[PDB]
RNA sequence: GAAUUGCCCCCUUCCGCGGGUUUUACCCAAGGGGGGGCGGUAUUCGCUUGUAUCCUUCUCUGCGGGAUUCCUUGUUUUGCGCAAGGUGAGAUUUUGGGCAACAGCAGGUCUGUGAUGCUCCUCAAUGUUCUGGGCGACACGCGCACUACAAUGUCAGUGAGAACAAGAAAAACGACUCUUGUCGGACCUACUUGAUCAAAAGAGUGGGAAAACCCCGGAAUCACGUAGACCCACUUGGGACCGAGUAUUGCAAUUAUUGGUCGCGCAACGAGGAAUGUCUCGUAGGCGCAGCUCAUCAAACUGUGCCGAUUACGUCC
């Protein structure tokens, strides 16, 4: 089906606020492994968790970005 | 006069006169957004939208170094022209926006022709560059 | 302009004994001298290729000549200037431009 | 709710690319046309290809490539201007791209003008070398 | 994993057939005087080499021509 | 009181000026030196003044004026005129003493102080794509 | 001062370090360097290039090939990225890290050719510290290049992967399965 | 004279007491006192923003300075020298070039020359032909040599903003207007206009005979705390082919000459078999500029600069 994907979806913004903020290490590229969506949208994602202090930043970036648990 | 190379002049410094320019409208934003200047695209023809960074840089660099005018600039544009026909590739750049940029920066901006700038908007808007923006949230 | 004698050539050690000495005239002899002096010395280099044929593995040489500039200052004398240049017209393939 | 997945835009499929213009190259169509946006009634970049026939609606696009000549008017900018059996056209297809373009063939082959004789054998019409490349 | 270290205490000679590699003369550390005892002894090495560095062997009773 | 100075790194000259005001610092062209864009580079001239202590030996006020090749020739260049300029302005106002001392803190570390560099390229030449590389061509 | 003294990567410390292995603790430098950019001529003379910091044989070993590469400038920013990803993985200083995964990343034996007859004999023969250091740098960067291929999609991130894996002598990596293999070679050419 | 008009204090020492103290010595938290720095003859900023005065560090160039010396008493024969270290701008043919013996080849060139022997051709010429048209290294299944561009996520790709390089190139051609024996223009490039509406083009004015003008030579690689787009797909990676419109160069651009924007990309190609090329430090590789040829067109050649490594410093297979 969707190798990744562009939806907004139930389980998308579901998985991302309680799987994603446990991990240790959080980059965009890793949830792209999990096979639901791309590093694309990913990226953005991860910003309006980090807004909500869901998560944290470690180093500000361009391309590079990654972010830890809170 | 002090205009770019004051405090930062990084993007900082561009961002702050883009936000200045807008709000109260004193200058021309002509039709044809359909020019491109720096070349080699495919793809729509700016992303960021090319009139919004561009004109800070045409009163900013001109009371810099001072009677830099129309085609003096083009040598801060950029290209690689960089699909060609299997060829090599070359610098390139195209002069026309610096004239009609320099007339809509001519409300506030450059004094004169033969000696340039007023009291120095950017002295000023890039003294808040220190203290305020105009937000700070989460990754700024 | 003011009085500006320049002197070109060929060669080192040929403006020297223009310049350098025979200009003495004007020196410390009779007369004020502003001295500058001398200006980037230019290269003109022509490379050629060294086989009249085709033939080879394609060798050349390169050619060179020197240019030489010169350059000194008086500061209004009125027609001792006659004086002070025609004594040295000395070495071929020196010229002489008075402005 | 419901995502793309195969539309059509000229009843021919379409990929719901996440960009707007890199989907509407299928048509052909190409990105220094589509920049128009602006002028297209839905003004959006950085939106997904799904959301059409909605408030962002889809024969709004369509129409604007049918006749630019009233959501505005430059040529430079238009696949045939100055059309040699009529006086000017516009011309965004297909389908016309593989009509209008056999139809120029055909009128040269007849006549038997120079870049009729050299496109029947096949050969290059341009400039051009052979005889070291292209090789099949 | 075991690692035995040695000396590099001399050089002897530059012997190989593309001058590949070089021989050299160890001083085994792991000499106890007793049921090791093997004084000086020569190995085949690999690579740039110079009095006073180290070097790991996982092996011993190997001469660095053999009869072979 | 001033002092002047030169550091020099390929085609690239960086002349330089000292002088004293003690609660003023040090920038490089017109920006300051905080703010140099590259941030590898900034780590770099900043190393003429972290090596030598701090603020300790220099609160003085140092200006430069680099010409004559491309950004990371620029900075070493930089660090050199800063370092020959502290120096100097040492031996000239003070004793030979606390001079000589910040001299074996320089040469210690890796910057090597009087590191002037005699590498430059040298030149193409008739039977090459410059300097030892030939031409391709069958049958050797 | 906190200046004088004070050298770090970028906050990383170089105060309490150390190599487990006595082999090749004089050709794994000691860092005392800001930021691993710097001149030339360590290739001038022929030991000298085991004198020059850790962090650059690790960067300019991180350069390879055309392609429009940025060279020296590019490998530090990369660089500065992986060490942070080691830190908050692993849990322990970077730079420690890295002067354990040098030690493992090569082998210690090694075949090479004696052979004559139109085909090749090979005996086991040992590998100076010099090589084995050299070696460990190169795999490491190496399994990197591929890695990053057009798998994963992260722009440092596989390059910590390499180096943590190689440091607890784990099999994930590239070096640890070159040095196996090499070594089940060698050794069973005797 | 003009402009911004603001920093999102420090060090040293003594004493007291509550904890930690094994009585004690010792140590940490908090507080108070003393001593020493200090806003110094300085807020900061203008290559057009001007007055005065002085200087030669940075520039230019002719002629000159500038090391197998010194030490390790190592190694070597006291010898010729060799290795390591030191000194120093530079450490061993200092670095890169040019020049280059004796003996030769039946190598190439009669398409370099008022360099040529003998022959051929000569008024319906194999001469001259700057004459009109075609052909030329160009014509097309196919083999080979050298070059350039790619297969992308190590700048990687279309967008934006910041900084930033040096060798080098240009001037005279009987016409013109000047007086009595000579001015200007044919070559570059700046600014301004065109532009109350694309590029490319157009036009007017000004400077420079070159260290004065172009020029503070704003190169590209590159950098970004730019919350930029893109997401692993032959996709927005690459373009090859292909149609239409337009302007310039030239006496003549048709077999598209060169630019410049739209469409064609669904044409190849996803790291490459046997084999093979030349390289040891400012080098390899990546990147750009100029000169050369010359109405017009360089993926070539010659030269200069930027970014800048890995390995070896050995052997005779």
């Amino acid at each position: 089906a969707l190798q990744n994907a562009v939806v907004f979806d139930k389980e998308t913004m579901d998985k991302l606020l309680s799987e994603v903020p446990k991990y240790k290490v959080i980059t965009p590229s890793i949830i792209s492994d999990r096979l639901k969506i791309s590093v694309a949208l990913a990226a953005k994602g991860l910003q309006h968790l980090c807004r909500q202090k869901l998560i944290k930043l470690v180093s500000c970036s361009s391309k590079f970005r990654l972010y830890s648990r809170v | 006069i002090r205009r770019i190379g004051k405090k930062k002049g990084a993007t900082m410094k561009d961002v702050h006169p883009w936000r200045w320019v807008k709000l109260c409208s004193q200058h021309f934003k002509q039709e044809g957004k359909l020019m491109v200047p720096n070349c080699t695209e495919i793809v729509k023809s700016s992303h960021g939208r090319e009139r919004a960074p561009q004109n800070p840089d045409w009163y900013y660099i001109r009371c810099a170094a001072i009677l830099r005018a129309v085609y003096m600039r083009p040598g801060v544009g950029y290209g690689g022209l960089s699909k060609r026909f299997s060829n090599k590739k070359n610098r390139g750049s195209r002069p026309e926006i610096t004239v009609r940029a320099s007339k809509g920066l001519l409300h506030w901006g450059c004094k004169s022709l033969t000696k340039l700038g007023l009291i120095e908007k950017c002295e000023s808007s890039g003294h808040r560059i220190t203290k305020n923006g105009r937000k700070l949230a989460d990754a700024i | 302009q003011r009085v500006l004698v320049k002197m070109t050539s060929r060669n080192a050690k040929a403006v020297e004994n223009v310049m350098t000495e025979l200009l003495l005239h004007a020196r410390n002899e009779k007369v004020v001298l502003r001295g500058p002096v001398r200006l980037p010395t230019r290269t003109l280099k022509v490379t050629t290729r060294k086989t009249p044929c085709g033939n080879g593995t394609n060798t050349w040489d390169t050619y060179e000549l020197k240019i030489y500039k010169r350059l000194v200052e008086l500061r209004a004398p009125t027609e001792l200037v006659k004086k002070i240049t025609s004594f040295p017209i000395d070495a071929g393939v020196d010229v002489a431009i008075t402005i | 709710e419901q995502f793309q997945h195969i539309v059509r835009l000229l009843n021919t499929n379409v990929e719901g690319k996440r960009k707007v213009p890199f989907a509407l190259r299928m048509v052909k169509g190409v990105g220094i046309r589509f920049a128009y946006m602006v002028c297209k009634k839905a003004g959006i970049d950085v939106e997904r290809r799904a959301g059409t026939l909605t408030a962002e609606e889809l024969e709004r696009i369509s129409e604007v490539i049918a006749d630019p000549a009233k959501f505005k008017i430059p040529d430079w900018f238009l696949n045939r201007q100055r059309d040699p059996k009529t006086g000017k056209t516009e011309h965004l297809t297909s389908a016309m791209v593989d009509t209008r373009l056999r139809e120029d063939l055909e009128r040269l082959r007849k006549n038997r003008v120079h870049r009729g004789v050299r496109h029947a054998y096949g050969l290059r019409v341009r400039g051009q070398h052979t005889c070291t490349s292209g090789r099949h | 994993d075991q690692a035995q270290v040695g000396l590099i205490i001399k050089v002897l000679g530059r012997t190989g057939s593309r001058g590949n590699v070089t021989q050299v003369r160890v001083r085994l550390m792991a000499e106890e005087g007793s049921p090791d005892a093997n004084r000086t002894i020569v190995r085949n090495v690999k690579g740039p080499c110079k009095e006073g560095d180290m070097l790991s062997l996982m092996e011993t009773e190997r001469e660095a021509r053999r009869l072979r | 009181k001033q002092v002047q100075t030169f550091g020099k790194k390929k085609t690239a000259i960086a002349v330089a000026t000292v002088t004293k005001a003690a609660q003023c610092n040090i920038r490089v062209n017109g920006v300051p030196v905080s703010q140099i864009l590259p941030e590898t580079l900034r780590a770099k001239i900043m190393e003429a003044v972290n090596v030598v202590g701090s603020r300790h030996f220099a609160r003085l006020r140092i200006d430069v004026t680099v010409r004559g090749a491309g950004q990371v020739a620029q900075a070493y260049a930089t660090r050199q005129a800063i370092a020959k300029g502290l120096v100097a302005y040492y031996q000239k106002y003070k004793n030979e003493v606390e001079k000589a001392a910040l001299k074996d803190k320089y040469l210690a570390y890796d910057k090597y102080l009087l590191i002037a560099d005699p590498r430059r390229c040298e030149p193409k030449k008739w039977g090459r794509h410059s300097a030892r590389t030939r031409f391709t061509k069958s049958y050797r | 001062m906190s200046a004088k003294a004070p050298k770090l990567f970028n906050k990383w410390s170089y105060e309490n370090l150390q190599t487990t292995e006595i082999a090749l603790s004089d050709h794994i430098s000691k860092t005392a360097t800001y930021v691993p950019h710097s001149a030339g001529r360590w290739q001038k003379k022929r030991f000298r290039k085991a004198r020059i910091p850790i962090v650059e044989r690790l960067t300019n070993g991180l350069m390879f090939k055309g392609r429009g590469n940025g060279k020296k400038l590019q490998a530090v920013r990369l660089v500065k990225h992986t060490l942070e990803i080691i830190h908050l993985l692993t849990d322990q200083n970077p730079l420690q890290v890295v002067i354990d995964a040098v030690s493992k990343g090569a082998p210690r034996e090694d075949s090479t050719r004696v052979g004559s007859g139109g085909v090749v004999r090979r005996q086991a023969v040992d590998v100076s510290p010099m090589r084995r250091v050299n070696e460990a740098i190169y795999l490491m960067c190496k399994g990197a290049r591929e890695a990053a291929f057009r798998n994963l999609k992260t722009l440092p991130e596989c390059l910590a992967d390499e180096i943590v894996n190689a440091s607890k002598g784990s099999s994930n990596s590239y070096a640890i399965k070159k040095k196996d293999e090499v070594e089940r070679v060698a050794k069973a050419n005797r």
